[PDB]
């Protein structure tokens, strides 16, 4: 299982790629291809559409307007002192601190899991959605509603 | 104006809408009225499995 | 181990928010259509209703007049207090008769061959 | 047909008019409004389910089963006369 | 991927399970039902094709030195991305209903979604924001 | 015309071709033809069940 | 055993899409009065291959202002997601196939936009940002185009899904409008008239550009598969030549929209149909 | 049975029928709306139970809706009223985090919408700062209720991971010391959302 | 002492946790612009996403898919209202900043 | 240890029919005991009569009816456990073993 | 729901105050519960089954040789 | 829904006979492990051979034969 | 240049997925270690409650 297990641990690696390089367009696109190889690693926990809803909001939606915001407002200054400042030290202590050493894990006191694939059902899905959790559905339309206002509320004239 | 002026009206400035929203509304009402109406109307295993092969084995 | 074999046609019979009571009353009709809901409703929801509506057809006009557009916006004042009173007196007449409320009125009225 | 529409009109300052003022019924080259149900459905037929792209359509696909025009060069030659 | 524990190989003792396994083909009517292995490999000879494609024109073409030759020969879309970005989240939640037997009191709650969607939709629509003048 | 007549007839057999050679390719690697059709939880217990057992008698046909 | 399916799959894509381009060019010659390719090779047959090997030992032009890495990124990814969808469509059994292919189809404007980024040109900039707003636009119908198809796919055991194999193998009759906004989804996707106003491979020579044509006509067999299996009743060589033909006989005949036209028609028409469509077939299946 | 639901569908009918009044108000250039204001008040008092503090909430928010004027601002204060209110009556930690990020997303687009003269980039800038700063404290909420979820199996808000979801909430109050995003707000966005 | 499915699920839990921290801190810590800033919140919901449907496999259980379609619209939701207010930030004060949209240097 | 094991799944089908019929006492006996106790070691004798019974039907269909039952399975296993599409030997099959003792 | 909950008092004073997440569970899914087997039923039945293993009426434990 | 309500049905024939095969070859495994152990753990003083967990209700493997990943 | 970064990426992708291994491995040798103490300590600690618990 070493390319299952290097495909997990690549997901860590482009997360810190993403605000380790200069250019926006690269943060972007590690980005994408973390998002890629995350919804792969989903699909080994037996999640088939939604690794596919992850693909499909992600990469397919949110990552063309990054992708447009940033060729239309980023001039090149990575040499105007995007270089020639550096980074904060303190803050990659407080990186390797919580996430190397992981001084305090979300497992608490165990350390060790055994991880389990599930079965995805859909049925299962679609009854719980629209039965069982119906009030946050709705809520869930409305928290959209306000995105679609408010962005058109928003939008620069 | 009446129903008929104002609906001709709208359908020959902008027909697609108007028709979209007759599409919606056939199937609100086909839900709401029509079903309910006219199309909406313990045994063990092995009941259910000789009512299956009675099933099928006239056809 | 092995799990069961799955119903894909039935649907679970569950309303999004449970009662969690049992009804301390006679139970007339344990679901009620809407029909059955109208047609047990008392006179005081109507009452209520019609005071909701004219309410809101006078404060509609009052506040639509402002940008001189009384008239319509009276109206939709109406309409909008008046179905607000409308689903309160539907949801009470269907609590009375599933047994959640006081039915005295309605269980000598609803069973027409189980009067008494 | 070489009628116009209000809808149909390739600009905005025309959109604009059209569907604020009622100046267009007095121009004679409009389509006018439908009076009925038969001229609604003929109408829609009209706008919706094309029929103004299938004709063009069936006049192309006539074309593709009709003779061509092309000579095969320098088997065959064009046509000259002698003041050439 | 290859079963780990006695209890998920069906409780079959022994070694040949184990290298049968490991050794195994692809199969869909076997031990890969639903896999989506197939879509990684072709991601990868796809990507040998093409770049196999971007390097050999490298090798046998002529090519000559020029500096001309290197060289160059609205809010509307903000509207189109986050409206596409909203859309396809609410497509996303409507799919669930349709891999359903649905009952009515789910088709009503999904017409309620439905409501709320197109009276957002229309607002824009009558206001003049799906107008794209500029 | 007759000059768009052999490519229009020649996708046709490189399709039909095509398709018969990789439907006898899967065929061979499958060896039963409803490998592509859905297949939900149970059905792929069923499978893997049958796989395991299938391996089990291999495993005890070679002890006699 | 996987790579030899998905390499004897690869073969009669890349042959059909030589054949593909030929035949468009013939067809639209026989439309308008003359032959088209007949010189090169016997009946013009080897036209596409000499295109090939002609740009095969063209020089690449690598521009030395842009960054050569998003640059020769852009055509790759667009043919290895027009491979990996034909895959997607023959080489898989998954539950919800048609969601692949249309997760695997929203992922390919990445190319476009990669291209509009990486060269150095000021249409360039303005054209892609055209091209993916059209595509971006017309790609919600195409969900909930799915969305009406999916209400009524149903396997022997009883799942709902969007698994190819148990599609129906009779014409769709009562989705002819459906249909038919489906096939001029297709026609707005692969941006051929009359939406071919956007161009975004201005700077792109030699087998890079070979690598663009190729991904839009694999593109463009991919949604002619899936528009013959949703609503044709199978997939099938005989109906892949019979789209094909109605998209160039289509070609032949009509002008092209200006953007905010068919940006309105997007948005305006397609899109609620669809949807309203959605809501009447939700009301039938119930 | 959905009958004990009514104020629910009355909620959801509302509002539905509050946008298209809107619409309709506006296609006739009304400079003012007092009368959707009105519509919006009835709205607030419809929707509300009988307790003492769900009717001070409303009491309150009938009141505050007179310091606003155009259609935007109030459904944004109406849909962010709906998780200020059914936030008192969340029971778990699904419906704590939406009714939470339903507030911040509306404030966040309150601030940029109602900002007008030379104080319009100042208070673009405290809504953008708000928002990042908001943004990582709804992760570490996330992050330690899906900690909580996977140790106790249930939705029960027991345990060591009550101390962070305790963090998440002094962050909402404006609580030293991490209160600098209130006083961000305060020195450039307008009186009346502050 | 430990089997096959051991270190897969540590894996994962390892994997996550570095996630988090790595969305959380990095791009501050590199003083980086504000659209980093929203990718890299994004960073941090993918990593809170994977957790949940981990746990939702865990456990046999609804509630982490429930979790992860709510924080998916709620994370898109932001992210587009962010990006506006950049752009509109942008436009209102690139006269005089240039660097507009880093406010860590 | 000993190998207990029933049939492929294919011949389960192919059999399922035959199970209620003539093994429906050994079915009551598992389920109700299911129902009652949850440890597997308190349904044992259930369990392995009707594993017993199931086998014991198994070796019954083989000494009359062999290769209706097998072309059956067969077909079953081509077609992925459709039953729609094998009928024509579903109906070989029953007719060469029927699935109640008729004419008794 | 299953996120949120309403409390109102009772007018009569009859109802008794509990978790309302058990209750809800309980209307919701359910509370299955399992018994041991009293021994002597299990050796009654193993008894039994080895009888007809023995007489006859019952097969192998595998259909293979 | 015909084929669907065959196909249930059949499931629901199968199920018992299933659930029986795996409850008797889970048993002759732990048989094979306790023997095991047995073997491994003699010489420690105090060490129960077949000590179960829990106290009253029985605990599945759980991994499982029919949960495998996608890719 | 591109050669050096594509050579870059590979070197690191390759790096990190044979080094992070070896971290969960000794963080989970550490767990081990760690719980075998505690279950010593607590066999202890039953066998002094044992003793003169009667
Ligand atoms: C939906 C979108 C479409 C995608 C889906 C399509 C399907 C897949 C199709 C395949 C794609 C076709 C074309 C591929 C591109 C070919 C390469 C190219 O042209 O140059 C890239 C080129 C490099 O940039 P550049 O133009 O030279 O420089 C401009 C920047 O300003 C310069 O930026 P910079 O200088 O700041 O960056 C330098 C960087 C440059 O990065 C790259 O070179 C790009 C990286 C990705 C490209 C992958 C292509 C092949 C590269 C080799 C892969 C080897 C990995 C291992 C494989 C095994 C081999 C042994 O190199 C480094 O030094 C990397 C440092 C590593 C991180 C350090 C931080 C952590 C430190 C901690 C300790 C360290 C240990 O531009 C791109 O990155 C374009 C992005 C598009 C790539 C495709 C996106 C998806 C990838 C596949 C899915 C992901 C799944 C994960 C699987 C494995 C990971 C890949
Ligand atoms: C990332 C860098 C590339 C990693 C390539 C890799 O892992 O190769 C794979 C996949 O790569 C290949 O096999 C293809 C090589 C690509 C180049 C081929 C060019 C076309 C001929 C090896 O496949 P096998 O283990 O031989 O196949 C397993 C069995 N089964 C056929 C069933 C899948
Ligand atoms: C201009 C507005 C006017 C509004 C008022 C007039 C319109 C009428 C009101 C709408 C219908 C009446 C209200 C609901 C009736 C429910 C009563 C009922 O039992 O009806 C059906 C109940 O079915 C439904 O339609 C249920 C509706 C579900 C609504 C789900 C969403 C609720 C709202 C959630 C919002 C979340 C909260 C948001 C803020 C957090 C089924 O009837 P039955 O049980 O007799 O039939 C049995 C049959 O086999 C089918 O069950
Ligand atoms: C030296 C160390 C190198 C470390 C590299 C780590 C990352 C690996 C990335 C993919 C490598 C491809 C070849 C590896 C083999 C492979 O596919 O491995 C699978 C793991 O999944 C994965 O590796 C999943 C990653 C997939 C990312 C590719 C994205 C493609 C994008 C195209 C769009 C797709 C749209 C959605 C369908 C499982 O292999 P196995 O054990 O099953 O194989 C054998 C049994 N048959
Ligand atoms: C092979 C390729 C096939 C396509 C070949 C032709 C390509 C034509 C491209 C241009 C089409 C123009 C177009 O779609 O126009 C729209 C009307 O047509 C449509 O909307 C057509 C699509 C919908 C078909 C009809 C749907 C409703 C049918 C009846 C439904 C109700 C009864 C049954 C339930 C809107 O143009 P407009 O002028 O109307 O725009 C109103 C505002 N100006
Ligand atoms: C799924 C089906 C989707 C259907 C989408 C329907 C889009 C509706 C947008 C209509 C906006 C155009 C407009 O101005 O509509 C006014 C009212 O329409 C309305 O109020 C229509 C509301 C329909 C709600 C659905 C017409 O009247 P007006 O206010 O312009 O007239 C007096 C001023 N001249
Ligand atoms: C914009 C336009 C939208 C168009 C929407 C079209 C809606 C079409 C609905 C078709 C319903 C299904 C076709 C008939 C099958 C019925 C099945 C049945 O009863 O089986 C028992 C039975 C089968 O016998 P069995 O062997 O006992 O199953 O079939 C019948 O009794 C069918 C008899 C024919 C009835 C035809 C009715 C035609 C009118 C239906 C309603 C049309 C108007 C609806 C909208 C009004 C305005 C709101
Ligand atoms: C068109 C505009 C959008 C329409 C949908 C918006 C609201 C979404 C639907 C909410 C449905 C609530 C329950 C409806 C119900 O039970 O109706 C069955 C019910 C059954 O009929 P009965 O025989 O009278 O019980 O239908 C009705 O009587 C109501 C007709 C449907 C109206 C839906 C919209 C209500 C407000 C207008
Ligand atoms: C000088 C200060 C005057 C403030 C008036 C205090 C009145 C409190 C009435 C509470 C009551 O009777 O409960 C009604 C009621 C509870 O009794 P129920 O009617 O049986 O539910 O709850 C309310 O409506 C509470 C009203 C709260 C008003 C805002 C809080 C104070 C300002
Ligand atoms: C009006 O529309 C059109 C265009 O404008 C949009 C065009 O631009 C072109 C011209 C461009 C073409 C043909 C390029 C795209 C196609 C290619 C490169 C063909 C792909 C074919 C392959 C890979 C198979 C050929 C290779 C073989 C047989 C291997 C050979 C190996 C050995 C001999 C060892 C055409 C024809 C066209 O109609």
């Amino acid at each position: 299982m070493f390319f299952e297990n290097s495909a997990i641990l690549l997901c860590a690696l482009l997360s810190i790629a993403v605000g380790y390089t200069k250019s926006p367009f690269m943060s972007l696109m590690y980005s994408v291809m973390l998002f890629i190889n995350s919804s792969f690693v989903l699909m080994m926990l037996g999640f088939e559409f939604l690794a596919l809803v992850n693909l499909l909001v992600y990469v397919g939606a949110l990552a063309v307007l990054f992708l447009f915001v940033i060729m239309l407002l980023e001039i090149p200054a990575t040499e105007l002192r995007a270089y020639s400042r550096g980074w904060s030290t303190l803050g990659i202590f407080v990186f390797i601190i919580n996430g190397v050493f992981q001084i305090t894990p979300s497992m608490g006191p165990r350390g060790i899991i055994t991880g389990l694939p599930g079965a995805e059902s859909i049925t299962n899905l679609g009854h719980a959605l629209y039965l069982y959790f119906a009030d946050l559905l709705i809520l869930n339309s409305l928290v959209l509603t306000v995105a679609l206002f408010g962005r058109f509320a928003i939008a620069p004239v | 104006m009446s129903l008929g002026e104002a609906f001709r009206t709208a359908v020959y400035k902008e027909p697609v809408m108007v028709w979209s929203l007759m599409i919606y509304g056939v199937g609100i009402s086909y839900a709401a009225f029509v079903k309910p109406s006219m199309i909406e109307p313990p045994p063990s295993l092995k009941e259910v499995m000789a009512g299956i092969q009675a099933k099928l084995n006239n056809k | 181990t092995w799990p069961e074999p799955p119903n894909y046609y039935e649907a679970p019979k569950h309303g999004f928010k449970v009662t969690l009571e049992n009804p301390t009353f006679p139970i007339i009709n344990p679901d009620p259509n809407i029909t059955d809901a109208v047609t047990n409703m008392r006179s005081e929801n109507w009452g209520v209703v019609a005071g909701l509506a004219g309410l809101g057809y006078v404060a509609g006009y009052y506040f639509g007049a402002k940008v001189h557009w009384a008239k319509p916006t009276a109206l939709f004042t109406s309409i909008f207090l008046g179905k607000s009173g409308l689903l309160w007196g539907m949801s009470d007449s269907a609590h009375r008769l599933m047994g959640f409320k006081e039915n005295s009125k309605e269980v000598a009225a609803n069973l027409p061959h189980v009067m008494q | 047909g070489t009628e116009r529409r209000p809808g149909e009109s390739g600009a905005w300052k025309q959109i604009e008019r059209q569907r604020y003022a009622s100046d267009w019924e007095n121009d004679p080259t409009f389509k006018r409004t439908p009076k009925n149900l038969a001229e609604v459905l003929d109408d829609s037929a009209s706008m919706l389910l094309l029929t103004d792209v299938w004709r063009g359509m069936a006049y192309t696909l006539g074309a593709f089963f009709d003779k061509k025009v092309t000579i095969m060069y320098p088997f065959e030659k064009g046509q000259l006369s002698p003041r050439f | 991927y290859n079963a780990w524990s006695p209890a998920q190989r069906y409780f079959v003792e022994g070694d040949h399970v184990v290298t049968a396994e490991a050794s195994r083909t692809f199969q869909f009517t076997g031990l890969d039902s639903g896999s989506f292995y197939p879509y990684v490999i072709a991601t990868v000879i796809a990507t040998a094709i093409s770049t196999v494609f971007i390097v050999a024109p490298l090798v046998i073409a002529p090519s000559r030195v020029d500096l001309d030759k290197s060289s160059a020969y609205s809010v509307s879309f903000y509207l189109v991305s986050i409206m596409y970005l909203l859309f396809d989240i609410e497509i996303a939640y409507l799919f669930p209903y349709a891999m359903t037997h649905a009952s009515l009191p789910m088709y009503w709650t999904m017409n309620l979604f439905l409501a709320i969607l197109v009276a957002g939709f229309a607002y824009e629509w009558g206001m003049g924001a799906l107008e794209w003048r500029e | 015309g007759w000059n768009a007549l052999p490519s229009l007839v020649i996708i046709t057999g490189i399709w039909t071709a095509g398709l018969f050679a990789l439907d006898k390719v899967q065929m061979f690697r499958e060896n039963k033809p409803a490998w592509a059709n859905n297949k939900d939880g149970w059905q792929k217990a069923l499978y893997r069940r049958d796989w395991y057992l299938q391996r089990e008698e291999e495993t005890l046909a070679m002890a006699k | 055993m996987i790579v030899a399916s998905i390499l004897i799959l690869i073969v009669p894509v890349l042959l059909s899409v030589a054949m593909f381009t030929l035949a468009e060019r013939t067809v639209m010659a026989s439309m308008q009065r003359r032959f088209g390719p007949q010189v090169s090779g016997i009946s013009g047959l080897l036209q596409p291959f000499w295109d090939g090997l002609k740009l095969g030992v063209k020089e690449p032009v690598l521009p030395d202002s842009s960054s050569a890495g998003a640059f020769a990124a852009s055509p790759m990814i667009s043919f290895v997601l027009s491979q990996v969808a034909w895959v997607g469509i023959c080489i898989s059994d998954a539950s919800f196939q048609g969601l692949v292919i249309m997760a695997i189809s929203s992922l390919a404007v990445y190319g476009v936009m990669l291209a509009g980024w990486a060269s150095n040109s000021k249409y360039a900039f303005l054209g892609c940002l055209r091209s993916v707003a059209l595509m971006v636009s017309y790609e919600l119908s195409l969900g909930a185009a799915l969305l009406s198809i999916g209400l009524f796919v149903t396997d022997g055991t009883g799942m709902k899904c969007l698994n190819f194999a148990e599609m129906p193998t009779t014409p769709q009759y009562a989705m002819l409008p459906l249909c038919l906004i489906f096939l001029v989804c297709i026609l707005a996707e692969t941006k051929r008239d009359p939406f071919d106003l956007p161009g975004y491979n201005v700077e792109y020579s030699s087998l890079g550009f070979a690598l663009f044509f190729i991904a839009e006509y694999a593109n463009m067999a991919v949604m002619s598969a899936i528009a013959s299996i949703y609503f044709l009743g199978g997939f099938s060589a005989l109906k892949i030549t019979a789209l094909f033909f109605a998209f160039v006989w289509t070609r032949g005949t009509l002008p092209r929209y200006r953007y905010d036209q068919f940006m309105r028609l997007g948005w305006k028409a397609f899109l609620p149909l669809t949807l309203a469509f959605f809501a009447l077939h939700a009301s039938v299946a119930i | 049975a959905a009958a004990a639901a009514m104020i629910e569908l009355d909620l959801c009918f509302g509002l539905l029928l509050l946008i298209l009044f809107g619409l309709l108000s506006l296609r006739n250039g009304h400079v003012s709306l007092a009368h959707i204001r009105f519509i919006c008040q009835c709205w607030l008092v419809m929707i509300t139970p009988l307790e003492v503090q769900d009717f001070a909430l409303c009491i309150l928010t009938v009141v505050l809706l007179q310091s606003f004027h155009s259609f935007e601002a109030l459904l944004f204060l109406l849909l962010a009223y709906i998780g200020q209110l059914y936030m008192m009556h969340s029971c778990n930690l699904v419906s704590f985090y939406v009714c939470l990020e339903a507030q911040t997303l509306c404030v966040v687009v309150l601030c940029g919408l109602l900002a007008r003269g030379a104080s319009t980039s100042f208070s673009v800038e405290a809504a953008l700062k708000f928002l990042l700063l908001s943004a990582m404290v709804s992760g570490m909420a996330l992050f330690w209720f899906s900690a909580m979820y996977q140790r106790t199996g249930s939705l029960d808000m027991v345990g060591q991971e009550t101390f962070w979801i305790l963090l998440v909430m002094l962050f909402k109050l404006g609580v030293a010391p991490m209160h600098m995003w209130s006083v961000d707000l305060y020195g450039s966005i307008p009186k009346s959302l502050l | 002492y430990y089997t096959e499915g051991e270190i897969f699920g540590t894996t994962f839990m390892y994997t996550t946790n570095m996630m988090f921290w790595a969305g959380i801190v990095g791009a501050v810590a590199f003083r980086r612009n504000l659209i980093i800033l929203l990718l890299s919140a994004e960073t941090v919901m993918l990593a809170c996403n994977m957790n949940f449907l981990f746990t939702a496999a865990y456990l046999n259980d609804i509630t982490g898919a429930i979790m992860s379609i709510t924080i998916t619209t709620i994370a898109a939701c932001e992210t587009a209202i962010g990006l506006a207010l950049c752009v509109a930030y942008f436009h209102m004060r690139s006269a005089t900043d240039v660097e507009a949209l880093n406010m860590l240097k | 240890s000993n190998t207990v094991r029933v049939p492929y799944s294919h011949e389960l089908y192919a059999m399922s029919r035959h199970v209620v019929f003539r093994a429906e006492k050994e079915h009551k006996a598992a389920v109700e005991c299911k129902g009652k106790h949850d440890w597997p070691e308190d349904c044992k004798p259930e369990s392995e009569a009707l594993v017993r019974a199931t086998n014991k039907l198994y070796k019954e269909i083989m000494e009359k009816s062999p290769e209706e039952f097998k072309e059956y399975a067969q077909c079953l296993d081509w077609y992925g456990l459709r039953f729609s599409r094998c009928r024509d030997k579903q109906t070989a099959f029953e007719k060469a073993f029927p699935i109640v003792d008729a004419k008794k | 729901t299953a996120g949120f909950v309403w409390r109102e008092v009772d007018p009569t004073g009859q109802a008794k105050n509990r978790n309302h997440t058990y209750m809800y569970n309980l209307k919701t899914f359910g509370h299955r519960s399992y018994t041991r087997r009293d021994p002597s039923e299990l050796q009654a039945a193993a008894t039994s089954v080895e009888a007809r293993v023995k007489s006859g009426e019952l097969g192998g434990l595998s259909p293979l040789a | 829904r015909f084929e669907a309500d065959e196909i249930l049905t059949v499931r629901k024939i199968v199920h018992p006979v299933l659930q029986a095969e795996w409850d008797l070859r889970y048993l002759e495994h732990l048989k094979r492990e306790r023997e095991e152990e047995a073997k491994v753990m003699k010489n420690v003083p105090g060490w129960k051979v077949g000590e179960s967990t829990t106290r009253h209700r029985w605990l599945a493997p759980l991994e499982s034969w029919d949960k495998r990943p996608l890719v | 240049g591109l050669i050096r970064n594509i050579a870059t990426f590979a070197t690191a992708v390759v790096g990190w997925s044979v080094g992070i291994p070896f971290v969960v491995q000794a963080r989970m040798n550490g767990y081990v270690e760690r719980n075998l103490a505690t279950y010593d300590a607590a066999q202890r600690q039953k066998a002094e409650e044992a003793a003169i618990g009667g």
